[PDB]
């Protein structure tokens, strides 16, 4: 009876910015998924390939929990085949993604009067991300033909931008804490099951 | 390998994300000030506003780096055209703040200037609420005269030297922006260069305003003739059934709206019009009930509900405690999904329909919120206040009030009450169009240079007589700047905003009601419970400024230009009634007439040499000695003939119909009483005891 540490991923006091989305590998434990789908705390519980039900009856060789924070407008981009600043430049899910995307409003925690600018996102990139690729680069994006020389200038912009999280924003601009569960079935011992 | 359009698209995405945040900080600083006025909230507003301004001017110069010619996409071209617009960023640091010095000065002189009662010099009254209370409520000829003349003399004369340097600097600014003048600068609001068909010129706005006006003048003359006949019963001894109307008897300081003349020109005063104020306080209606029932009106036509953030952050009541607030009603689009309304809501019918009006601004703001930050606005400067006004038109109907319980199921509107309603609407909607038409045409001429500064007032009053049918009670020389006595003129605000909006209201209204399958007169329509009407309306609200306003207008009305025919269709039941009420009347005014030409003296100056020789050739200060000479003759007359010591000065000698160096008329008023005109043959007697005089 080693229950999978879902509390450290969901109940974490602070999440990571999506450009540096944090991943924790869950293995050889017992996962109760009833605590997750039967919870009214989440605004988004879309699952792909797998289903919310019929999940305590399967066995995966690993489980990855990608947790991050975007705006409410960009939660729809966390899905297979979607396009946008988040899906193209920050966090991309494969077309054949098998897992669950979980999100919930966190205006209670991640917004502050005057502004909360600790959450970042990548605004410019030379090419789109491959599925499950992470880019923590900080080179100056050159949009034109002149070298930036590592300093911001004309047609030379810093790639990473900060979110403006005031509690008075509309829910479209409010912070949403997203958790993406990816399920792994390999040539491997099939670690995580859960009754 | 990257096109310029691809470079500006990257540049705009870099502009959008800090402009959206810096504009949110400036509005949030301005909102906290408007709901709590302190001395540290003003600077927080001025700090965030300066940071937002300095950032916009910074990106505005980087925007001109990109040639607008090498961009074939259309939606991206509009953001550059709106961003590459400098404004006053084209002037020197010397000329810029000197211009800002004048605008600030004209604003304080307007907001702090006073006019003192000639009967009591210690009773000096501001415009709000002092002078406006007189001009909007009083029916005394002399009481309204000294308030009308006083406001334009004590305060209006101070703005004339400021407005002269104002016109010079604003034109100087507009010409550096490759515009004709400052009036052509304002007319760029409606200018469009789309591909083809949906274009619009700046000179076309001039042609379209004049074409619509001559279609309005038939309706205005019968309304002018009817009001002229009815105010005879209110002001006998003062108006002639053939001439213009005196400027100080039109319901307010300038004659902008004739709404306050309704008790004097009521068609059937026996019957009152619909007021639901009492029906609301007996039903325990409060501020939230007004906005929630207004919210259920927009969702009934297919529009979204109000955000929950709108119900937690908006201020819909005046604070009970010690908190000075600005609560001139406004609707706020702070950005980032933050929309609120600031209002000292009372439980009244007027505050009930303004709630639907200001909430209509919110629904418009939330619709184009998906557009880029530089395209989040109305199609032109008149779409916003027009969309809000069509909401109050349908909400004030007996049909709508019958459905929400404020009027009983035992309701029936008679023939006379709608004549009462359509006239009260005409005094507000129709009466302001010739005033709005002439004020902008005057400023357009002044900015163009068509009227010299030595004839600013001489032309201003010639068009009020000809276009509006309004005559001065006393002549105003070139020391007055009567146009600057209005808020929109002394504060650099365009005024054609209120003319085109009026045409846009009933253009939208007639089109939306035909979708709602409305039958009967247009003033009876109500778009409530009509989803296919609001969703067709929502189609234009989504566009915002991403498409030309000719396109956005055609999505709703089916026409790409201003059409006054729906407006005349709205007032056809009244236009049919005014004509039968004006059969035994004069329809029209005679520009010759004045309230003082009855006792003025014609004067022909002697040309002792060829015209064009400044040897003698009387000019302004030769007229000063003449007005002082007659003032002396009036002093000796009353003292020797009547044993009355009366201090006549040059300001008591009013000169009218002045043609410089040749001719003019003049009459004399008693000191402290501009209402008391000295009889003419009594004045001619004073001149005989001590040029041509025609008699
Ligand atoms: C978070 O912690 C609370 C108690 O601290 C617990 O009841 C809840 O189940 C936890 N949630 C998750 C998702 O682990
Ligand atoms: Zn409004």
């Amino acid at each position: 009876t080693n229950l999978c540490p879902f509390g450290e991923v969901f109940n974490a006091t602070r999440f990571a910015s999506v450009y540096a989305w944090n991943r924790k590998r869950i293995s050889n434990c017992v996962a109760d998924y009833s605590v997750l789908y039967n919870s009214a705390s989440f605004s988004t519980f879309k699952c792909y390939g797998v289903s919310p039900t019929k999940l305590n009856d399967l066995c995966f060789t690993n489980v990855y929990a990608d947790s991050f924070v975007i705006r409410g407008d960009e939660v729809r981009q966390i899905a297979p085949g979607q396009t946008g600043k988040i899906a193209d430049y920050n966090y991309k899910l494969p077309d054949d993604f098998t897992g669950c995307v979980i999100a919930w409003n966190s205006n209670n925690l991640d917004s502050k009067v005057g502004g909360n600018y600790n959450y970042l996102y990548r605004l410019f990139r030379k090419s789109n991300l491959k599925p499950f690729e992470r880019d923590i680069s900080t080179e100056i994006y050159q949009a034109g033909s002149t070298p930036c020389n590592g300093v911001e200038g004309f047609n030379c912009y810093f790639p990473l931008q900060s979110y403006g999280f005031q509690p008075t924003n509309g829910v479209g601009y409010q912070p949403y804490r997203v958790v993406v569960l990816s399920f792994e079935l390999l040539h491997a011992p099939a670690t995580v099951c859960g009754p | 390998m990257q096109s310029t359009e691809d470079l500006v698209k990257t540049f705009l995405e870099k502009f959008n994300y800090e402009a959206e945040e810096l504009s949110y900080q400036s509005s949030l600083a301005s909102w906290n000030y408007n709901i709590n006025i302190t001395d540290e909230n003003v600077q927080k507003m001025n700090n965030a506003g300066a940071k937002w301004s300095a950032f916009y001017e910074e990106q505005s110069k980087l925007a001109k780096t990109y040639p607008l010619e090498e961009i074939q996409d259309s939606t991206v071209k509009r953001q550059l055209r709106a961003l590459q617009h400098s404004g006053s960023s084209v002037l020197s640091a010397d000329k810029n703040q000197r211009l800002n010095t004048i605008l600030n000065s004209m604003s304080t002189i307007y907001s702090t200037g006073k006019a003192c009662n000639p009967s009591n010099p210690q009773e000096c009254l501001l415009l709000e609420p002092g002078l406006d209370d007189i001009m909007e409520n009083s029916k005394d000829y002399n009481e309204r005269l000294w308030a009308w003349e006083g406001w334009r003399s004590e305060v209006g004369k101070q703005l004339r030297p400021l407005y002269e340097e104002y016109v010079a600097l604003k034109n100087e600014m507009a010409r550096a922006n490759n515009y004709e003048d400052y009036g052509d600068y304002w007319r760029g609001d409606y200018e469009e260069e789309w591909e083809n068909g949906y274009n619009y010129s700046r000179n076309q706005l001039i042609d379209d305003v004049e074409h619509t006006f001559t279609q309005i003048m038939p309706l205005y003359q019968h309304l002018h003739a009817y009001v002229r006949t009815k105010l005879m019963d209110t002001y006998p001894s003062y108006i002639s059934p053939t001439g213009c109307l005196p400027a100080h008897l039109l319901g307010d300081m300038w004659g902008r709206f004739w709404t306050n003349l309704y008790p004097l020109t009521v068609p059937f005063g026996q019957k009152p019009n619909i007021d639901v104020t009492n029906a609301m306080v007996n039903q325990s209606w409060d501020a939230r009930k007004i906005f929630k029932e207004a919210e259920k009106f927009f969702v009934s036509v297919g529009l979204p509900n109000m955000t929950q953030e709108f119900w937690e952050n908006s201020m819909l009541t005046e604070p009970s405690d010690s908190r000075k607030v600005v609560c001139h009603p406004t609707a706020w689009d702070l950005g980032k999904g933050d929309f609120r309304i600031k209002m000292c809501t009372k439980v009244t019918m007027d505050d009930f329909l303004t709630a639907h009006h200001e909430m209509g601004h919110i629904q418009y703001d939330m619709a184009y919120a998906a557009q880029p930050f530089l395209l989040r606005n109305g199609a032109n400067e008149g779409f916003h206040e027009a969309v809000g006004e069509i909401m109050s038109l349908s909400a004030a109907t007996p049909n709508h009030l019958k459905n929400i319980g404020l009027l009983p199921p035992s309701f029936f509107e008679d023939s006379e009450t709608e004549i009462n309603f359509l006239l009260k609407q005409a005094l507000t909607i129709v009466g302001t169009l010739p005033f709005t038409y002439m004020l902008e045409k005057w400023r357009w001429m002044v900015f163009k240079g068509e009227i010299p500064k030595d004839q600013w007032m001489k032309t201003w009053w010639e068009m009020k007589r000809n276009i509006v049918g309004v005559v001065e009670p006393v002549p105003h020389d070139e020391t007055y700047c009567d146009p600057a006595s209005l808020f929109h003129v002394a504060n650099d605000y365009s005024f054609i905003r209120y003319y085109t909006r009026t045409i846009y209201q009933f253009q939208f209204q007639e089109a939306l009601c035909q979708i709602a399958k409305h039958e009967g007169p247009l003033h009876k329509c109500d778009i409530s419970n009509s989803s296919e009407a609001g969703q067709k309306l929502l189609e234009m609200l989504k566009l915002g400024k991403s498409k030309p306003w000719t396109y956005a207008l055609e999505i709703v009305v089916g026409a790409k230009n201003m059409d006054v025919r729906p407006l005349l269709n709205y007032f056809e039941p009244l236009f049919t009634w005014l004509k039968e009420q004006n059969r035994n009347s004069f329809v029209g005014w005679n520009t010759d007439w004045s309230p003082y030409a009855d006792q003025s003296i014609k004067v022909r100056i002697s040309l002792k040499s060829a015209l064009g020789e400044k040897a003698y050739e009387w000019n302004n200060n030769e007229m000063y000695l003449f007005r002082s000479s007659i003032a002396y003759a009036m002093r000796q007359y009353f003292s020797e003939v009547k044993n009355q010591t009366i201090p006549f000065v040059e300001d008591n000698v009013w000169v009218s119909d002045l043609k410089p160096r040749i001719s003019f008329n003049f009459f004399v008023t008693s000191p402290g009483n501009v209402s008391d005109i000295i009889p003419r043959t009594e004045v001619e007697e004073a001149i005989r005891m001590y040029l041509e005089f025609l008699g």
